[PDB]
């Protein structure tokens, strides 16, 4: 396992989510994990979010991303605040942002975007005390075009939890990204990673 | 471009050349005139509050300490080493007493001072005059109920003199609500847009919300819900915009203390506002204590912007005619259960952050307008800021400031534009005082 | 499914395609679509055209690379042609392509260019009427450099179909890219996506 | 630098300096001279047929609006708002009778007029005189058998005159062929270099072909394959080349109808142009059917250019001085069969399109050639445009212009560029007709 | 298989590489290639530099990345030195890296730098004579974010050769890259691809 | 700026502005006072040894093809067809007679001449003078002990006499190890600096090593290991340095012969370098087979970089205020055996290469000086590099130049802008000549 004294550059929570999966490597779980991803980045890229929001994702969803203040590798004292949310949304607000997507007045969706989603390194682990819960960690490029010339990659580590909810359906119910970039140069994060 | 007599901005401020979103040249004359002449927004109180704790903040395009004093006191310093310029600091905030060069390992202290030099007396024996290596200082530090500012310029105005008018709007909320604190860190994007794109949009535009924020307005259900897609006006009297002579204004709306927060956050901050208000108007009287509690889109000149009730803060970060580094921040009142300031503050980045659904809303306004002030047929077009020019007033006996008595208007534009035009066709400030020496009759013409 | 009535966004040509993978997930089939994508993408990254035409690309492709012009969100009335063909090749056409790539007249391939490619979010399912034709879907990130400092990464969705042929081999039979970005910035389109 | 002492251009157009591929401030110079000054193409009556019918175009850097009337006429906005200077469309092409301006709602008819402002009267009362607040118009459109251009110089000439001698060589295919329709949306790509070195190629290089082609040549068998890698030269009288007063030009390659296409379109083209050369000879004589059917490669100036009979037809939109948006379109005979049409169309893509094959051969050659005129050692090199320079002739019985009788040759470049320089030394259109006075004199020395 | 006096682009060495793979495609083999990448690949992200060269590099690894001289398509005369190495590695010479990387006085790791990486078009295949000896190919786009707004990202093809060991831990033998753009446009290459 | 007024480097090269290195401007007039008129790096006879055989290099932005001739004679011409101006040679390494361009097919000679255009006859006729269009040539081409520098200015000295006081300390290894020999391709790399921070850091600064490469030194267990994180200061007499007339100048640390090589070479290095020295005792005297085998940290002005010893060979390729393309190259001695070179070019490319440990460790120090030169508030500051200065001498019995004789200091950094000052106020080298009669006295003034 990790040592994170000896390697001093891992945090706590790296060391203790690359546990989680170094150890339980299951085939059957890679594979329901993989198609989980691909048709909730399929359903994204048209623009479906209603049957996202209705298929993928979990009533008692958590759906944060992250800005991390940069800091000095030796910091020890100043402890204020160190991340602020990009998003840190409950079910009723990820419905509220979708609506403000289909609006036929939100000026900004017309022409319509191209969304292209790439999803990569996919590993899955049942967690140990909820047999329900099912851990997911991916890492996703999203490419937004639009306008003619205005085209933004974003990337970025997820680290997921999909729980098994009526019907047998695995749905989101915690989706945390620590976004890497810390200035923005895409013009806003206004995409669902 | 000869900047003495370019008529960038009209008289009494009711248009503006195209070109002074987009002309690189002028960028440059800015740099001098205007963000190494004026008060700029640095930190808070709340971000630096123990001896030794700084932060970085740019000012115009360079970058700076900023440093909690062993005194109290705060000071403020280039970041850029006395010896071969590298940026001396590279993180964005922290707590250290000194801060050493990575590059030849020159120390200094968190008071600028050059405390240390690696082999000092073997190399430079007793030749290097310490004294003297001190890191470039920001001449003027002051604090506006616990908001710090910085100006290079030693003979600009106190900043409260600064504030001038817009002072007494700001202080019911920002002093007799007890104090607010800055919730950081900040969210940081870059648009492509020129710094006084947003900064005029904040100052004194009410005029697009309905329009621009349909959407935002319709799926959140916030107070201003109605107005979605010009569906209505705002009655008589529902507000009011100010300007004032160093050009920071803003517009009021009154009684819109949850601002532009979602219906899940209303209830409870009308609420702490109503109940606060009621407090206040023994204190302060029934003007100033509805003031306290009305929504106040603000623009501190030159690029510090602000949404009170809302808790939105903003530094709109200068980096070139067409790019702009937006830092945002939430503003919370310090006596409001902790609970209630962290909904806010997540509101406020929701609503107005990097993700924010309202602040996307305003991109294409921002990033189009600006980059056509670079194409030849708009270069000498004029963006109009007339609207409601000839009914606003001074000398008011209840309201200060030029005031315009309608929540819609251009007011606060006009002002913005009138101080920046004298800055920009002055060398230092008492040319600005010269030109501004009848700043209100000007701006109240013909009225 | 996908009701574009209450998903606005969505086109009703992409509520089809993802009507035809959310179903079927066949563990060998998938298998299979990701030992074809990932052998034709190793085939033209080291720029075997000739060998990618006789092993991936049946005689009867329909290659297809569109550009569409962007048109208002609520347009209803304009209908005049929406896309032009970056690509609309058939295998002749493909043909001529490889022998102009491979030409030792081509200026512009020395030094040798370099490519690198790559595919995920890979789906398959088998079509309804012909049994021996698989639909796959696929996402890719093509980077190619050349000349020191010319560096172009492409990005697009694939819209397959791939038949067995004689020899029981799957071969490309139509490829659909309906390109993301509406101005290309990266100098031309001139790769196989 | 000063343009009015300057020589950016020698005597005759023989050798231009380097720098003018290069220079940021040149490029903002051009923007003055060239492109606020001149005719530049907007858009065609097939891509907007009926009233309401809109694209947005470049004019230079700045965008305009260009929409169908209900008179039927065509007027050209600047997309911009009045107001606070938003772009007001961000669409290519549509079909509306006014646009909204998203930022505070403002309401322009198609006819550029402010038509309505949210809630006017409660805010401005009757203050805001919107008659004087429409959209900056174009001031100049005008067509060309149904290609429209535009010019925000009231001054200029009218496109007629404009195209001077020009015009006699496209008449036989714009016009006398029953008309061209332009085929829409145009593929769309960035290339680093400057907007006159695609002009000046497609103006009159027929030398590059051979060599830079000589790939494309081989590989799709097209009537000119038997030039791949310089192994032949056209044969004697094998075409022409002719230059005008405002700078368009172009060269001819006799009979080539099918032009670059690949043997699979050869013998249809090849048919039907053979067909409508026959019943042309009737109504405009051998001459000018026969220019019909002849390969066009021609460039109106400053910075459209189109190869007739391959159907090619480009804008080449500037953005900075190495750095150029093209635009491509297919232009095809509206009598040709509609499948006809469209292969056509695929075709003029798949060789000069954003994957063309043969317009990827030009990419290194405008794009170094461009960058060049950046470095310190070049800016002041000649780059040269002197081959055929002493057999040109002007007043010809029976081909008009200043015109070189044979098929490779720099004739165009000459007069392309020496109207360039007598505009960018010019501080309008009167200016640049005194220096143009003794045009062909000059050219033909 | 390649006939590279047809194929004409083709280089003697990527003919034989994909020989190799275009015959066995194991499934076994596939699944174990593909854990062993992104395990490896999420140590490196997480910067746990000691536990990478602890559980996935073998003792007697060479690594090597290559920087390869642009000559012309037709050059047959000049024959001098074709690349030099950006990185040649043993064992030892990865430690001295590892430890330059973890040293609290390597500045430029202050504030703490961000890596993503992105694995894909993994392809497994034994050695005919080394049966303990597994030949692995894949592809990787790494992000490096640093400094608010220093963004780098790297694009390549990896060649390479895993080892059991003991433990029966398969580990890292051979890493071998021809890196694609010649000059590069990321401030360094101190990233391990 | 007006650059006969402007002064950038105040007197003696003590201290620089630090605009210097982040305005365009100058760096334009850089083009022509610094590149244009001095020699520049091209090539080895390594790299090009047969008749035919070529390389591209770059000449400021310019680019060059350099072609040895079949009389062994070398040649350098612009990389620019003489027709439309397209670039003529794509590749940087090859073997030809001739160079088509691939626009027209105009052919031209390795010795530049135009000698074929497809269809002259029947085209041009007899118009076409060939002989008045052969490729722009460089005027001026020299070897250093195999080494080959270009120059476009004709007037150019000598590059023996440019090298000045700095070709004594480079020859016992260049010339009397029996010669070196360039190990190719470079490693190719864009940083965001100036070419002069590098420049400056390799000519004069042995200061900052210890502090800025503090981990390198400790990771590897090098010759220079104790001195990781100044836990130690090299004793007296560990160094000198030097500079002279036009700009070049050195570091020198005695008996360093392993450089930065990691512990796996030094034994190796240490013995092969000891062996030479003692067979050059009797052909060169002790002092100058001693400087053979110690550590030499050169630039050659402007822009050409190296370490003896660790054989690390560099170029610094302007490509605009901040940014520079940097070429690394190993530099080994011809009679190494073979197995050794390969080990030794390695090696240098670990450590300063692409990938390299120590250069990644200089990138934030570079990039950051450079770009903070661009910032309002550090345009007009002052660089310091006044290490050492009132000690320097010039004709010493021993070590010829401006030397200080101590390791660590900054006189290389005097000369070499002492030299830059002369080159960028003047029109020509006859007036940098008149600017610098007095050369050393200037530099060793309160000596
Ligand atoms: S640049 Fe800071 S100590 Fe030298
Ligand atoms: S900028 Fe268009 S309505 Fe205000
Ligand atoms: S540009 Fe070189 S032959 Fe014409
Ligand atoms: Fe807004
Ligand atoms: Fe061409
Ligand atoms: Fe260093």
């Amino acid at each position: 396992m990790i040592n994170i004294q000896e390697d001093k550059l891992v945090s706590a929570h790296d060391a203790e989510e690359i546990l989680r999966f170094f150890n339980c490597h299951d085939s059957a779980l890679q594979q329901e994990a993989t198609t989980l991803l691909t048709q909730e980045a399929h359903l994204l890229d048209i623009q479906a979010y209603r049957a996202w929001l209705e298929h993928c994702v979990g009533s008692e969803v958590q759906y944060q991303v992250i800005s991390r203040e940069l800091r000095a590798a030796s910091e020890r004292r100043y402890k204020l605040n160190e991340a602020m949310n990009v998003y840190n949304e409950n079910f009723q607000q990820l419905k509220v942002r979708v609506e403000h997507q289909l609006d036929p007045q939100n000026w900004g969706n017309s022409p319509k975007l191209r969304f292209t989603r790439f999803i990569t390194n996919v590993q899955a682990a049942m967690d140990v005390n909820d047999k329900e819960l099912l851990h997911i960690r991916s890492n996703v490029i999203l490419h937004r075009a639009r306008r003619g010339n205005q085209v933004d990659v974003f990337y970025a580590a997820r680290e997921d939890k999909w729980k098994r909810g009526e019907g047998g359906v695995r749905k989101l119910v915690q989706r945390f990204v620590d976004y890497p970039e810390r200035i923005l140069q895409t013009h806003n994060l206004m995409v669902f990673l | 471009m000869n900047y003495n007599n370019k008529i960038l901005v009209s008289e009494s401020g009711l248009s503006q050349k195209h070109l002074i979103h987009g002309d690189e040249e002028l960028f440059q004359h800015e740099l001098k005139t205007i963000f190494a002449r004026n008060w700029l927004f640095l930190t808070h109180d709340s971000l630096i509050p123990a001896p030794g704790d700084y932060v970085t903040a740019k000012m115009g395009i360079d970058e700076v300490i900023v440093s909690r004093q062993n005194d109290g006191s705060i000071r403020a310093f280039l970041n850029v080493c006395r010896h071969r310029g590298k940026t001396l600091v590279s993180v964005e905030a922290g707590n250290a007493k000194g801060f050493v060069c990575s590059y030849h390992g020159w120390g200094f202290g968190s008071n600028g001072e050059l405390q240390s030099v690696p082999f000092e007396k073997d190399l430079y024996g007793e030749s290097l005059n310490k004294k003297c290596l001190g890191l470039k200082e920001v001449a003027r530090v002051e604090s506006f109920h616990g908001f710090i500012y910085g100006c290079f310029d030693q003979e600009a105005p106190p900043l409260m003199d600064y504030l001038g008018d817009a002072a007494w709007y700001l202080e019911p909320m920002f002093k007799h609500s007890g104090g607010l604190e800055l919730v950081g860190p900040p969210g940081k994007v870059v648009i492509k847009a020129n710094w006084k794109a947003p900064a005029e949009n904040f100052v004194g535009d009410a005029y697009h919300v309905g329009w621009t924020h349909a959407s935002s307005l319709r799926s959140g259900e916030s107070i201003f819900s109605s107005l979605a897609g010009n569906a209505a006006l705002p009655p008589e009297g529902a507000g009011l915009q100010m300007t004032s002579k160093y050009g920071s204004g803003m517009g009021v709306l009154w009684d819109g203390y949850s601002g532009v927060h979602s219906a899940d956050l209303v209830p409870e901050l009308m609420a702490f506002g109503g109940a606060k208000q009621e407090r206040l108007n023994k204190e302060i009287g029934d003007v100033r204590a509805r003031i306290y509690r009305s929504h106040l889109n603000c623009t501190v000149f030159p690029n510090n912007s602000m949404l009170t009730c809302s808790g939105v803060f903003k530094v709109w970060n200068p980096i070139d005619a067409n790019t702009t580094e937006v830092w945002t921040y939430a503003i919370v009142e310090k006596d409001m259960p902790e609970d209630l300031k962290r909904r806010l503050a997540d509101s406020v980045q929701r609503t107005f952050g990097p993700a924010g659904f309202w602040e996307s809303d305003d991109n294409d306004n921002m990033e189009t307008a600006s980059q056509n002030g670079k194409k030849y047929q708009s270069r000498d077009s004029d963006l109009l800021s007339n609207l409601g020019f000839g009914e606003d007033v001074y000398g008011d006996a209840v309201y200060p400031g030029v005031v315009g008595k309608s929540a819609i208007g251009e007011t606060s534009y006009r002002g913005f534009y009138r101080a920046y035009q004298a800055h920009v066709s002055s060398s230092n400030w008492a040319e600005f005082e010269h030109a501004s020496s009848t700043w209100h009759t000007e701006l109240t013409k013909t009225t």
